[PDB]
């Protein structure tokens, strides 16, 4: 999210030069029954309720350089030999030991 | 390389000077002294300057700083100069506010020099002080406490005609 | 303060952490510059709750994904607030929404009053109360906001193209200067602008969805849309692709 | 925003900045060696 | 040299400038030291 | 060049310690600093 | 990256031999037929095609 | 002051006030351009 | 063993090819500084000082910085040299710059000026310096 | 063939081409020197400053070597004249200085 307040993909190039934390955003599906005691219960169901934003392994099913091939890292400038697996946490390249 | 002076003053009376006069040219070494009359003035841009002539010598202008022991000492450069030096510091943009000349007898020693006179203002000349002054002007390039040292033993043979310091 | 130099500046050294007298050399101060810094190379009831107040500021800008630059600005617009002590009287909730608010103004990226409310539980009107009150205590301003600001926003939550978002604002401040919405709301002007152009364009939004995402009633945007309408081809750029033809906008 | 005598940061304890010296000894920061304060306790207290 | 007397502490010494130094943060916000930040405790209880 | 050794100025070696002055710590071999008998520090590279 | 201009042990020209070796390549040669046809003999010169990694090919992928 | 876009490579002038941004990209990661002081290589 | 220079796990390299680029490398050097308007009256910015605007400076020469205060591409930087000139207002402004490492004498490869996480103005310099086999 | 003298070695040589690697480790970024440099606030001993002249540890196996060689002098430079020289001035009477 830029100052203004408009999203944008971020990539992770873009990331890493700019200190960004490759994280995505996370919503749930909320229902809200309330039960007043009236014999009528309201049930409302609010979609997508955003709560917070997990941070995304490099080159895995829900990364941006998903499925693209070479040529789409190159434009992206992204090394097609680089095997992701990894974060990118403040644009530090963090790994998770096993 | 520049010098910083040591000098000092007190002044005299009139009766007082006839017997300071042979006081002083005994006490110190020279022959037959010399009647200086120079005609001073001061110079302001703050750098106050003193051109000073005198009655074929060129004119000798000085400047003093800011005072830095027993002794009073300001930075001082004095520097030499030919004839036309008044319009010169005119087209420089200094402005004369007074100008007085000087009139008395100085003696010398090995280093310092003592100088009686009395300050005469201009219109045309009047005596604007009935008693003179003296001074014990050093120069000396990189002033050290001992040249001020000397100076102390001989003011303190002239003290009891006049008590002189620093002010 | 050379000894044999009155009023003599001594140079900095960073090999030896001393002030040297640049004229003889002399070193003044044998270790004394401290290069290592110089060379850069129970709690109180006020402070419990200022410390209450920035988690909610805190909470309140990742709610709607605010910079931490604004998070800061609004910190230090609520310690002067909270110091200066005129709004003891209103809640720390409200005064914090306020500072947000300011702080969003005065870094350029105003958000509306509808979006700030959204994320805080104080409501518009108090909102607008205590954001009153704190430009009196701070003896502050904030320059007047223009339909230009929100554009960016409003057309990245609506997903319209770039093309719209230029076209958007272009309408928007073209109306502006031609006064053909006096008195009408910026965000509502905007809110006309966009549905303008998106109905010029091949991303169609409805008066509901830009009234959702701008704050905006769509009866608002109808008037202001229909204030703008007469004058769309002179509003909208020369350079536009009109996949609907300006003459057969929609009318309303 | 200056030293004041009997405070925490009493000149007479040392210097304060570099570039001053203490009213004590009148040594610079390398030369002095700071000097100690007392605090009079109207109540004994215990050492811990 | 030592009096059982002297242990309890009646008069408490204040460690020179030396010793607890001011510190200089974030351009001249002077940060005064963990003992001066104690010693400031002790002046204000010692004072009520 | 960065490290240093102080020699003390002795009719013996006058004349070489003066050369190594005059060279001073711009070129190697030279000197860094000079300390006069009153234990003042003069820094070559400041004063040429 | 880029075929070195001489070769290190020798000093033999060796900058101008890279695209001549692959397109003999191309054109089916055996990579020593290839190095004896360009006249590297000595194997010190032979090691810098034979071992050569043109990494600014695809560098040159990157838009400036 | 000049200021090369870093997607779409174009120059725009940018004062110390404005904010750093690419006028006509909206790209906000921008590469000052190579110094007009000439510096000596020796060809080593 | 040639001339005894080798011994003990030591090396004796070709002269000549070290002089042809062999082993020789490029080092990269990544400098971050960011700019914070944190607290009432504290703010940090990009920009060449002067030696009587700020409260403070040092002897090194600041003229490689450009007027955002930032060393431009392709400038020689050695020890002693400013390559971010920063200022942070004196609750005058005292400066904030940062230097380099006095060993490292490179050229200033590439400098990039972006909004961090924080929204804040920050600038990315990067050094390069030749490391011929020696 | 020797370079210096073109004569045969008297023994074969066994050479050949191997793969080496550079080592991130260069002299010119380990060599550091330290003298008469910065110091710190409380202890002032020294401290690196705009450099890597932060000064080497002379460690308790140091001071037990120096003891063995009964180099008492340069011992007591190393541990108080090199790190931090100073002098006080201390009565007599009462050893606390005043
Ligand atoms: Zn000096
Ligand atoms: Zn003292
Ligand atoms: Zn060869
Ligand atoms: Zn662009
Ligand atoms: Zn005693």
């Amino acid at each position: 999210w830029e100052r203004d307040g408009a999203p944008s993909p971020m990539m992770p190039n873009e990331a890493r030069l700019r200190n960004l934390t490759y994280s995505a955003p996370l919503y749930v599906d909320i229902t809200k029954t309330v039960i007043k005691e009236g014999e009528e219960q309201l049930q409302t169901q609010h979609q997508k309720t955003f709560i917070g934003k997990i941070p995304i392994m490099l080159r895995s099913t829900y990364c941006l350089l998903n499925g693209l091939t070479d040529r789409d890292l190159c434009e992206l400038n992204e090394c097609p030999l680089d095997p992701g697996g990894y974060f990118i946490i403040n644009g530090s390249e963090k790994v998770l030991i096993a | 390389i520049n010098m910083m002076e040591y000098l000092l003053q007190g002044s005299v009376l009139d009766h007082s000077l006839e017997s300071l006069i042979h006081r002083l040219r005994g006490l110190c070494d020279n022959m037959e002294p010399e009647t200086f009359l120079d005609h001073e003035m001061v110079f302001l841009l703050p750098f106050v300057l003193r051109a000073r002539r005198s009655m074929g010598a060129p004119w000798h202008l000085r400047y003093l700083g800011q005072p830095e022991r027993h002794a009073l000492v300001r930075n001082c450069v004095d520097i030499a100069t030919s004839e036309n030096l008044t319009d010169f510091l005119m087209e420089m943009g200094f402005r004369m506010d007074h100008e007085f000349v000087a009139k008395g007898h100085l003696f010398r020693k090995g280093i310092m020099k003592i100088m009686v006179y009395k300050i005469f203002r201009i219109l045309s000349t009047e005596a604007l002080s009935l008693s003179y002054l003296v001074e014990l002007s050093v120069v000396a390039p990189a002033g050290q406490d001992m040249v001020s040292d000397d100076m102390k033993n001989f003011a303190e043979q002239l003290k009891p005609l006049v008590h002189l310091e620093k002010i | 303060t050379c000894p044999n130099h009155p009023d003599a500046i001594l140079v900095e050294d960073y090999r030896a952490g001393d002030m040297i007298c640049p004229e003889c050399g002399l070193v003044v101060g044998d270790r004394v510059i401290d290069v290592g810094s110089e060379w850069r190379t129970t709690m109180s009831s006020s402070d419990r709750a200022m410390m209450n107040a920035f988690k909610e500021i805190t909470t309140m800008a990742d709610r709607i994904n605010l910079p931490r630059n604004i998070v800061d600005r609004t910190n230090n617009l609520f310690k002067q607030v909270y110091e200066q002590k005129s709004l003891k009287g209103r809640a720390n909730d409200a005064i914090a929404s306020a500072c947000l608010y300011i702080a969003c103004r005065q870094e350029g990226v105003p958000r509306t009053f509808k979006e700030i409310c959204a994320v805080s539980r104080i409501s518009k009107k108090e909102i607008g109360r205590c954001f009153k009150l704190i430009l009196k205590a701070l003896e502050t301003s904030v320059d007047l906001i223009t339909t230009g600001d929100f554009m960016s926003r409003f057309c990245s939550n609506l997903c319209l193209p770039k093309q719209v978002q230029m076209a958007a604002t272009h309408i928007a401040r073209k109306a502006v200067e031609l006064d053909l919405v006096p008195g009408r709301s910026p965000i509502s002007v905007a809110a006309a602008a966009i549905y303008m152009a998106s109905q010029a364009s091949a991303e169609k939004r409805t008066q509901k969805e830009i009234g959702d995402i701008a704050g905006v009633a769509d009866v608002t945007i109808r008037q202001s849309y229909r204030l703008i309408y007469p004058r769309a081809p002179d509003l909208f750029p020369t350079d536009f692709k009109f996949d609907t033809p300006v003459d057969k906008l929609p009318q309303l | 925003g200056r030293p004041k005598l009997g405070g925490l940061m009493d000149p007479r304890q040392g210097v304060i900045e570099r570039t001053g010296r203490c009213q004590t000894c009148a040594g610079n920061m390398t030369e002095c060696p700071g000097h100690f304060g007392h605090i009079e306790l109207a109540k004994p207290v215990f050492h811990v | 040299y030592a009096r059982p007397e002297w242990m309890i502490v009646t008069v408490l010494p204040v460690p020179p400038l030396s010793v607890r130094p001011a510190v200089v943060m974030q351009g001249s916000a002077r940060n005064q030291d963990d003992l001066t930040h104690k010693l400031a405790d002790i002046v204000k209880i010692n004072n009520q | 060049a960065n490290m240093t050794f102080a020699e003390i100025v002795t009719p013996f070696n006058i004349d070489r310690l003066q050369e190594l002055v005059r060279r001073g710590n711009s070129q190697y071999p030279g000197a860094k600093y000079i300390i006069r008998d009153n234990g003042d520090r003069i820094d070559l590279r400041f004063h040429p | 990256m880029i075929i070195p201009v001489r070769c290190f042990t020798c000093g033999k020209i060796v900058g101008n031999k890279w695209e001549a070796y692959l397109g003999l390549l191309q054109a089916e040669y055996t990579e020593g037929d290839a190095l004896d046809a360009l006249g590297l003999k000595r194997y010190c010169c032979r090691r810098m095609l034979l071992a050569h990694v043109d990494l600014i090919e695809k560098l040159l992928n990157y838009a400036p | 002051m000049i200021y090369i876009c870093g997607e779409c490579h174009t120059e725009n002038e940018i004062k110390s006030r404005d904010p750093i941004r690419c006028r006509e990209c909206g790209y906000r990661i921008m590469y000052k351009k190579r110094t007009k002081r000439l510096v000596v290589f020796d060809a080593r | 063993s040639y001339t005894g220079y080798n011994q003990e796990d030591s090396v004796i390299m070709n002269r000549s090819a070290v002089d042809r680029g062999f082993f020789r490398s490029v080092f990269y050097r990544s400098y971050k500084e960011q700019e914070s308007k944190k607290g009432f009256d504290q703010e940090e910015v990009f920009e060449k000082p002067t030696r009587e605007t700020c409260q403070g400076m040092r002897h090194a020469i600041y003229d490689k910085l450009d007027d955002d205060g930032l060393i431009a591409p392709g400038v020689r930087v050695s020890g002693d040299d400013v390559i971010i000139g920063k200022t942070v207002t004196l609750p005058t402004k005292r400066d904030c710059s940062t230097f380099l490492r006095t060993s490292e004498t490179g050229i200033v490869d590439q400098v990039m000026v972006t909004l961090n996480q924080e929204g804040y103005k920050f600038c990315k310099i990067r050094v390069r310096s030749v490391r011929i086999p020696q | 063939y020797n370079g210096f003298t073109g004569r045969k070695i008297t023994s074969q040589i066994f050479i050949g081409p191997t793969y080496y690697q550079r080592l991130k480790h260069m002299v010119d970024d380990k060599i550091h020197s330290r003298a008469r440099g910065p110091i710190q606030i409380l202890n002032r001993q020294p401290m690196e400053g705009r450099s890597r002249d932060g000064g080497l540890r002379f460690g308790e196996m140091e001071r037990d070597c120096q003891i063995a060689h009964g180099a008492a002098q340069f011992l007591r430079e190393r541990l108080f004249e090199a790190s931090d020289p100073y002098q006080v001035h201390v009565c007599n009477l009462c050893g606390i200085m005043a």
